[PDB]
RNA sequence: GUGAAGAGGGAAACAACCCAGACCGCCAGCUAAGGUCCCAAAGUCAUGGUUAAGUGGGAAACGAUGUGGGAAGGCCCAGAC
RNA sequence: UCCUCCUAAAGAGUAACGGAGGAGCACGAAGGUUGGCUAAUCCUGGUCGGACAUCAGGAGGUUAGUGCAAUGGCAUAAGCC
RNA sequence: GCUCAACGGAUAAAAGGUACUCCGGGGAUAACAGGCUGAUACCGCCCAAGAGUUCAUAUCGACGGCGGUGUUUGGCACCU
RNA sequence: UGCCUGGCGGCCGUAGCGCGGUGGUCCCACCUGACCCCAUGCCGAACUCAGAAGUGAAACGCCGUAGCGCCGAUGGUAGUGUGGGGUCUCCCCAUGCGAGAGUAGGGAACUGCCAGGCAA
């Protein structure tokens, strides 16, 4: 399960997921996994959606990870009032803007690629769709 | 030269700046044709309210 | 690998927009001591033109008001996620 | 690396006096020969300058760089100071330690007639 | 809760900008680390403050090797 | 910005949404938002398409030879599906 | 109560039992001024001496330092004798 | 000469109880019920790693996801 | 008149680095020694003084080099003021303004005041 290895700051502001995305280009690998919709995954999410990509093209065909979750989501706990402190930390999330490459994927054939991407974009929350690197 | 300008809309639920540009051209209430001489001052102060006024 | 293009007269953010939004997008020519030059061009001929290789290496001879002008695209602009050019940087 | 330190030393009284607008006489004490001139207080054009390295005064001096010499230079900035129509000025030591040359420079230069 | 503690905001910043015509003594910048720097007919406070030291108007400019803002006056 | 302290027309009804600021009168006309088959003032108005779900007239992931549009590439007279 | 940053929407100002931290002093040298110096951190060599004491050079260049928090500052140094 | 630090300092000097209570007020502010919301709860669905002699989809359904209801525990404090 | 140096600037990276050379007629730089003036918290290394045998080795200045840093359009893109609209945790349209990043290119500078010496 994801997380960052020791921050600044404890607990962070909610902000807003606006504008798109900067990590567009499949830069690695030959095909990848672009988020579409806009959103927010959690490191539960990105972790599940591995071990279904992970598992559907076996030990065989290698894989990256471009987005991380690097912001920490808190949560006011059951049965209590408003204010008093904010609430403490209980998951991370990366926001998710139109057009950010989740997934990479190398060394497998595009019959067996879509397969495994279909078994991790039913994971996710966002609406994603299938990619594949071009020459500039 | 005379440009004859006209309001064609309410001052209402306006700007402090469309209230005050309105009275600096002199148009008090809807359907007021009033009269200035043409300059780049002027047509600014159209175009800062263009949505609610009419050049002839 | 021949493309009829159009010059633009219009131009900007409120143009470019209702430019791409009617099977067109703009693109633009650049290089050498002669000027630059922005284009107008349709989208369905340049999306099926850049399904081959070539078109990323090739010399293209673009046709603007009979003028066959020789060029090469350096870069191009993808839309955040459709299959789909916002725009074109051709080289001379 | 001498010069540069040299420089950086000398920067705080160039900056300081500039700001003023003072007539500055600037000095540059080489191992042989010596420089000294006066400067406006825009800093760009040269008032009145001075040297050994002239022949005028290298063919009356024995030696061009020491302290009866410095005092033959001071003076002789002193004297076309005067005639130029200056009185007035502030003296620059420009990084070089106020004890010998330098001060034979000064001492030459206010016991002629410059006023400073 | 080990938080909810914050000073008495300063007044910090410019008070005359460029152009503007200032008097002796009135201030021109009040800030905290010499952002700003003196120039002509400007001196600098203890408290890194800039202040006319002559009437005329305010010249905000950039100059010198590191390259810092100086103001500075000219009559 | 509006209400509070602003009535009037519209949003079925609806302080704060949209339109517009009521000095008083008139069985005058032109307009705003919103409308125009009947309740209820005004287009069963004209031109070319879409929908067959009462969608219109609550809603998602996801599902599917539902249906309407352009653009390329696959195969034929050695006769393809 | 006071101080610093963010919240605070590029002048100032701006709330919440919002987010993080500090102060209730210190100093006749740690003030004044005049003259001169420039850091961290590595690398190689060298007695006891090791990863690290002191010495020498070279790379790096201000990643240091600033009596005490954080911010903004400082080579003309506000740093160090 | 004041941790007058409850730091614009009420006095030089000050803790508790009331179910034995009382008066003045408040839906400016809680408990009951209603409302708005739906984290939680309960009810569905999406994906399918596995269980199921073999075989994901008879019955199950991890890791995760998307809704519905206003039946729980709550939030708010708009009515009294 | 030019060719060169020196100080003093102005301009604050198209102006700075790493390479490639080159200057000693003067000029500056090491250099030369240390009754001395002054200097070291040990030391003439530093500052200082007295100098004129050497080399331009270090440093510097100049010439050439893109190997770097730096500068940088046009076009697009984000954003956004004003007025509308939607499928209203976000977008769209008219109308201004319009980045950053990036690309083609440019690019190892450029000029004032005095002072010397060589060909005139
Ligand atoms: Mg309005
Ligand atoms: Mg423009
Ligand atoms: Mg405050
Ligand atoms: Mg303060
Ligand atoms: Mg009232
Ligand atoms: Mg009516
Ligand atoms: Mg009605
Ligand atoms: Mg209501
Ligand atoms: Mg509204
Ligand atoms: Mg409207
Ligand atoms: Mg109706
Ligand atoms: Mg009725
Ligand atoms: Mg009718
Ligand atoms: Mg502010
Ligand atoms: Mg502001
Ligand atoms: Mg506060
Ligand atoms: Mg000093
Ligand atoms: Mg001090
Ligand atoms: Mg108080
Ligand atoms: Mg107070
Ligand atoms: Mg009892
Ligand atoms: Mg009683
Ligand atoms: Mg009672
Ligand atoms: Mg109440
Ligand atoms: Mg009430
Ligand atoms: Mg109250
Ligand atoms: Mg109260
Ligand atoms: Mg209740
Ligand atoms: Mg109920
Ligand atoms: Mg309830
Ligand atoms: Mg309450
Ligand atoms: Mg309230
Ligand atoms: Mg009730
Ligand atoms: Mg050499
Ligand atoms: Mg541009
Ligand atoms: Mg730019």
């Amino acid at each position: 399960m994801l997380q960052p290895k020791r921050t600044k700051f404890r607990k962070m502001h909610k902000g807003r997921n606006r504008g798109l995305a900067q990590g567009t280009d499949v830069s690695f690998g030959s095909f990848g996994l672009k988020a579409v919709g806009r959103g927010r995954l959690t490191a539960r999410q990105i972790e599940a959606a591995r071990r279904a990509m992970t598992r559907a093209v076996k030990r065989q065909g290698k894989i990256w990870i471009r987005v991380f979750p690097d912001k920490p989501i808190t949560e006011k706990p059951l049965a209590v009032r408003m204010g008093k402190g904010k609430g403490n930390v209980e998951y991370w999330v990366a926001l998710i803007q139109p057009g950010k490459v989740l997934y990479e994927m190398d060394g497998v054939p595009e019959e067996l690629a879509r397969e495994a991407f279909k078994l991790a974009a039913a994971k996710l929350p966002i609406k994603t769709t299938f990619v594949t690197k071009t020459v500039m | 030269k005379t440009i004859k300008i006209t309001q064609t809309r309410s001052a209402i639920g306006r700007l402090p700046k469309h209230k005050a540009t309105l009275l600096g051209l002199g148009l008090r209430r809807i359907g007021h044709t009033v009269e200035r001489e043409d300059t780049p001052a002027i047509r600014g102060m159209i175009n800062a309210v263009s949505f609610m006024v009419k050049v002839e | 690998f021949t493309i009829n293009a159009e010059v633009r007269k219009e131009q900007g953010k409120g143009a470019s927009r209702r430019l791409r939004a009617a099977n067109k997008f703009p693109a633009i020519i650049y290089g050498g001591k002669e000027a630059p030059l922005a284009i107008e061009l349709d989208h369905d001929k340049v999306m099926n033109m850049q399904a081959k290789a070539e078109f990323y290496s090739e010399v293209l001879t673009i046709v603007v008001d009979g003028k066959e002008i020789k060029v090469k695209a350096q870069d191009v602009q993808r839309h955040p996620y459709k299959p789909k050019l916002q725009h074109i940087d051709f080289v001379r | 690396d001498k010069k540069s330190a040299r420089i950086r030393r000398a920067t705080r009284a160039r900056r300081k006096l500039q700001e003023l607008g003072a007539t500055r006489l600037v000095v540059h004490r080489t191992p042989r020969h010596i420089y000294a001139q006066v400067i406006a207080p825009n800093g760009s054009e040269v008032l009145v300058a001075a040297s050994t390295v002239e022949k005028a005064i290298a063919e009356q001096l024995k030696y061009t760089g020491n302290k009866d010499a410095a005092a033959a230079v001071g003076k002789a900035v002193a004297e076309r100071a005067l005639e130029k129509g200056i009185k007035d000025v502030s003296f620059d030591r420009s990084g070089f330690q106020y004890h010998g040359r330098v001060q034979a420079l000064a001492d030459a230069a206010r016991e002629a007639g410059l006023q400073f | 809760t080990r938080n909810g503690r914050d000073s008495e905001a300063k007044r910090l910043g410019v008070k005359r900008f460029g152009g503007e015509s200032v008097l002796a003594g009135s201030i021109i910048v009040r800030q905290r680390g010499t952002k700003f720097h003196a120039g002509a007919n400007v001196g600098c406070g203890r408290d890194h403050t800039l202040f006319a030291k002559a009437d005329g108007k305010v010249k905000f400019e950039v100059k010198g090797p590191k390259n810092r803002k100086f103001i500075s006056i000219e009559a």
